RNA sequence: GGAUAGUGGCCUACCAUGGUUUCAACGGGUAACGGGGAAUAAGGGUUCGAUUCCGGAGAGGGAGCCUGAGAAACGGCUACCACAUCCAAGGAAGGCAGCAGGCGCGCAAAUUACCCAAUCCUAAUUCAGGGAGGUAGUGACAAUAAAUAACGAUACAGGGCCCAUUCGGGUCUUGUAAUUGGAAUGAGUACAAUGUAAAUACCUUAACGAGGAACAAUUGGAGGGCAAGUCUGGUGCCAGCAGCCGCGGUAAUUCCAGCUCCAAUAGCGUAUAUUAAAGUUGUUGCAGUUAAAAAGCUCGUAGUUGAACUUUGGGCCCGGUUGGCCG
């Protein structure tokens, strides 16, 4: 569909229960001042599986799993915690930095929100152009 | 007779002056002929969206000295170019080229308000936040 | 699809609200009985406003018009049974002629003011939220109740009441247990 | 006649301005009793009289 | 509307029965009989709302089946009978008989009979003509049909079925000075005598009535009942009688009586 | 609870179903409330009924306590309360048990899946079971 | 003459050339279903009215038709039109503007919940069913009441008045306090009872639940209209403010920050539309020489208005309403 991606992801602490209150941290998170923290709450949890939504109310921690009420948030990675001051996790290095470009342009009429929000897709689907 | 007609049966003849001669009003061609449905940009409403495409700047008028920051709105309903003006001051470093900015009126109903010329509509949300509480460090807005 | 439950307004705001001698009165009676907000006092000017129009149709009419009695002396025993008017002037004049002295002094905090059980206005409002003073063998909780002189005898601290015998009180049992 | 005025010093005032905290000041009292000190502080309360009624006298 | 129409909401309900509008929004939609939907009064209301012996809607169907009431004499189980107007409602039990009869104000009443008023029941003939075969009969304003009627019966008349085998046993000639009793329209409830009556052969007759206190008032032909002569009624009235006093004297009355 | 002299008002009696139907006013001073039960056990030596002979119901708890006001039956006997009273009260206190038919978007669909299927379906049921043993 | 259940150009054959229209026909569109009504104000009046009730239309756009008392039924079919599911390629099954819920669109609009317990309806009929309906969940659409605090004792500062024994008491006070004390319940916790099909909510009430660092209330302005600074600091016609007039070009009573004050208060501001304001739509109730406006003048249709005159009076009585000697 479109721009409801459902955020993959691994729990290591605490049982996840969909409907709870979740403190959204993002990699310029610091727990000393304010930051990019949202106190906004997960609307469900999804078991991931082939190409079909498996409504799960509760999940444990030690496993993988993704949950739905994300995406509006976020933009590469981050980490929904609940604790005052739960530090985010070492920043991932990725394998080969941006070298080629290309300058995209459109014939068409005004359509700047629809490539905008492509744009946005593919940067939310994968590490793809920034 | 004060060279109005006044007779005990004269009522239609009395009705067509008052159906005519009120066409003057401003409130009544600007109603019930559809020129805010066909001639405003805005489709006769209260609040639209829209997608910036340039960042411009306009000097003042009279005796006056401001470059008031304007920004190029087209909005999302009719496709038609119309400026915007954001209403407060050091908003122009949140926005940016590519948003999604929700826009309103003036409180004139459709006339320029002062040394700011040719715009008639005025920036309220930006990218789902307001730019009045982005001043007060109350929200912050999303990166995307 | 029920029928749809009617709902109105009780107050009514002003065609000119920024007057600096009408605030200065304004406040000199909600501060004297003891008001919260501005929207107690234009609630019952609302209602003078409609009591003052409501008298207003029956003087349209020749005396001893069948409408104009029936509703005249209903309306002259509801407003002399909350004793807004006196009992000797009931000649249909006094009522729009009537205050917002006269609906104001019939409040209940003012009746506690008048029997001393709070010796200050600002009490008067403490101890009517905090359903201490009852009226019979009923609890009232509402500071306005407009009393009719007819229950003014009844106005008496509640048999369940910490002043009143009863219980001592929450805070007092702590400090006495500790 | 220009339309591509320069876009810097937007936000100039504000960046440049001094910042300070908000002073901590004593609890206000809320509801009946604030206009009760509207009610002192207006005739029972009033100071500077002269000849007509101020309301935010500045230092003479 | 793709034929006719079952069912009533509580909003357009004649005020007649008095109905709420919070309890639900639906009404007790009488079933088609003798009377008018506008112009009867379902035994749901009455049993429950005005009488006060049931409380809730099955406790009224378990109770008609049962053979309890008996309205019109036949027992009869439907929740939704119209029942209108001098229709005689016997109780087995609890030594009550019930007739339905317009009050003062303008609404149905519960005046409460005897078993002796209960044996008859008087109509309002409403056509006589001559059916198949050339046998006359006449038609109340229930529906009921009797046959072979008296030759100086005629239209706008009174009948007294014997109410056990649907037979006449007494009538009532329409002329001057007859009690009469108003049922329909915005005068209603009352009783006066027959003085006069403008043909106006366009529709619509009207005639003049004046009450016991001079209260004179003027309704058309479709709305009365004889029910007796000046002076002797063949009925027992309903408490008030009818009278219609002055606004400002209920008043008086409530304040007398307290 | 401490002297709750129950006292009953409008008072009729219905011989029409053989119960008694009055609106009952109690007063509870220093106390919260009463119980159900309490008062059915109180009301059964009044009218000479036992303790499963009277149903109530209601009891708004008016504001500030003290006092409460709700409607009361009474029952001539134990199998006429039966046939009269609905099953949600009968169940309530002692008088009934309410056996769970699973739920109710169960039922509509057992329903549904029942109008699906023409007959009885045991032979339907036999020649599936041979057409898709493989 | 056919058809209907019925009258009827409803249709057919013949005959006649008729029928409506400046008293606004006909034609265009309506961000037009109509009314019962809502907004808003002395009166008059203006706008809106899909929307709780009644009367009409639709089941995606037409047409045809089945049964059925009752349908041109679509949660019933048939043809075409545009979509669109499933396919192990023959074909089958479709119209959520019914309830939830999903997408697009849009400034704009909620749960893929529970119960037939209530108010009724339907069937062979108490018993069964009804996303009818009710309850619950979200919800600052709009409406009502109403929290955030009251009271004592000390230090100043007082006003009538007693002493007139010195500027001493001030005996009764109204407030200010980097003064201190008790008494008070609520929000929130929920043992318990009632509540509800079961529950969840209201209230009662074991018990827990203020001394401020706390249980902390905001929205805008302080030049005029528009009540609230000639306070402090920063920028210096730049940033800006401002609904209008209007302030900023190194002394800002208007910009940005701190103090204070003002207006409303769990409400406030902003944008669009309407109403009173508007005697700026003027029938009530506008102006027409110079503010915008007497057609160049004359004739005249429709329309509007349009002379006086025709029953005036005088007596005889009767019964009703108001107050009035005599209570």
């Amino acid at each position: 569909d479109k721009g409801r991606f459902y955020a993959f992801g691994r729990v290591f602490a605490g049982t996840v229960k969909s409907g709870q209150k979740v403190r959204i941290q993002g990699p310029n998170y610091v727990p000393g001042k304010k930051d990019d923290l949202f106190i906004k709450a997960i609307q469900r949890v999804v078991l991931m599986m082939g190409r079909f939504v498996e409504p799960i109310d509760d999940c444990p921690a030690g496993n993988i799993i993704g949950l739905v009420g994300i995406d509006q948030f976020l933009l590469k990675t981050g980490t929904l915690t609940t604790s005052e001051t739960a530090h985010n996790m070492k920043v991932m290095k990725f394998s080969v930095s941006p070298v080629v470009q290309v300058a995209v342009e459109v014939k068409n009429a005004n359509d700047l929100p629809k490539l905008v929000e492509g744009l946005k897709r593919l940067s939310k689907s994968d590490p793809c152009v920034l | 007779g004060k060279g109005k007609p006044r007779g005990l049966n004269s009522a239609r003849k009395l009705r067509v002056h008052r159906r005519n001669n009120r066409w003057a009003e401003n409130n009544y061609k600007k109603r019930l002929l559809g020129t805010a449905f066909k001639s405003s940009p805005f489709g006769g409403s209260s609040h639209a969206k829209g997608i910036v495409l340039e960042k411009l700047g306009i000097e003042s008028k009279q005796p006056n000295s401001a470059i008031r920051k304007c920004v190029r709105v087209q909005l999302i309903k009719n496709g038609k170019k119309v400026t915007a003006f954001v209403p407060n001051d050091g908003c122009l470093n949140f926005v940016d080229e590519n948003d999604e900015v929700l826009l309103a009126g003036f409180g004139r109903k459709g006339k320029a308000k002062g040394d700011i010329p040719g715009v008639r509509f005025k920036v309220v949300k930006v990218s789902g936040v307001s730019l009045l509480a982005l001043w007060k460090e109350k929200k912050e807005k999303p990166r995307s | 699809p029920r029928a749809p439950r009617t709902y109105s307004k009780t107050y009514s705001t002003p065609k000119r609200p920024y007057e600096s001698s009408r605030l200065d009165a304004e406040l000199k009676l909600a501060g004297e009985f003891g008001l919260k907000n501005k929207k107690e006092i234009y609630r019952i000017s609302f209602q003078l406003s409609k009591i003052r129009r409501a008298a207003r149709d029956l003087l349209t009419r020749d005396e001893k018009d069948p409408k104009r009695l029936f509703e005249g002396n209903a309306l002259i025993r509801r407003l002399v049974r909350v004793g807004v008017l006196s009992e000797d002037k009931k000649k249909l004049d006094y009522v729009l002629a009537l205050k917002v002295e006269d609906f104001l002094e019939r409040r209940l905090q003012t009746q506690v003011y008048k029997l001393g059980l709070a010796k200050s206005v600002h009490h008067a409002r403490v101890l009517i939220t905090q359903r201490h003073i009852a009226v019979g063998k009923q609890i009232v909780n509402i500071p306005s109740f407009m009393v009719r002189l007819d229950s003014e005898k009844h106005i008496d601290f509640a048999p369940t009441s910490p002043f009143g015998g009863a219980r001592p009180g929450r805070v007092a049992r702590r400090n006495a247990a500790r | 006649a220009k339309v591509h005025g320069s876009l810097a010093r937007a936000g100039k005032v504000k960046s440049q301005t001094p910042k300070v905290e908000k002073t901590e000041k004593p609890k206000k009292p809320k509801g009946r009793a604030y206009k009760r000190l509207l009610y002192t502080r207006r005739f029972v309360n009033v100071t500077l009289v002269n000849g007509k009624r101020r309301m935010n006298p500045g230092p003479s | 509307a793709r034929g006719p129409k079952k069912h009533l909401k509580r909003l357009a309900a004649p005020h007649h029965w008095l109905l709420d509008k919070l309890s639900g929004c639906y009404a007790p939609r009488p079933s088609a009989g003798p009377h008018k939907l506008r112009e009867s009064l379902p035994l749901i209301v009455f049993l429950r709302n005005r009488l006060k012996y049931a409380l809730n809607g099955r406790e009224v169907k378990a109770i008609l089946m049962q053979r309890h009431v008996k309205v019109d004499g036949k027992v009869r189980t439907d929740t939704t009978y119209p029942a209108g107007f001098m229709d005689v409602i016997t109780l087995d039990a609890t030594n009550e008989n019930f007739r339905l009869v317009y009050d003062v104000k303008g609404r149905f009443a519960v005046h409460r009979i005897t078993d002796e008023e209960a044996s008859y029941k008087l109509g309002k003939v409403k056509k006589v003509q001559l059916g198949k075969k050339g046998v006359p009969y006449v038609v109340t304003h229930d529906g009921r049909t009797i046959r072979y009627p008296d030759p100086n019966i005629k239209v706008n008349d009174t009948v007294k079925i014997d109410l056990a085998s649907g037979k006449i046993t007494d009538f009532i000639k329409f002329d001057a000075g007859k009690l009469v009793y108003v049922t329909g329209g915005r005068n209603l409830g009352r009783i006066g005598t027959i003085v006069h009556k403008e043909r106006h052969d366009g529709g619509f007759d009207l005639v003049h009535i004046k009450d016991s206190l001079d209260n004179t008032f003027v309704t058309r032909l479709n709305n009365v009942f004889v029910i007796g002569e000046q002076g002797k009624p063949y009925i027992s009235l309903p408490k008030g009688k009818g009278i219609k006093l002055s606004i400002a004297e209920e008043r008086d009355r409530r304040r007398a009586q307290q | 609870s401490d002297a709750v002299t129950i006292r009953t008002r409008k008072v009729i009696s219905n011989p029409l179903l053989a119960r008694k139907q009055f609106v009952v006013d109690v007063l509870h001073p220093n106390r919260a409330n009463v119980s159900k039960d309490e008062l059915r056990e109180k009301l059964a030596e009044v009218y000479k009924a036992e303790k499963d002979a009277v149903s109530v119901f209601g009891f708004r708890t008016q504001f500030g306590g003290g006092k409460s006001v709700g409607f009361g039956l009474v029952y001539n006997s134990v199998a006429e309360a039966k046939k009269f009273e609905p099953t949600y009260r009968l169940v309530r206190y002692g008088l009934a048990e309410k056996v769970e038919k699973a739920s109710r978007q169960q039922r509509k669909q057992k329903k549904n899946r029942d109008k699906k299927i023409f007959g009885t379906g045991k032979r339907l049921a036999k020649k599936v079971a041979r057409r898709n043993a493989d």
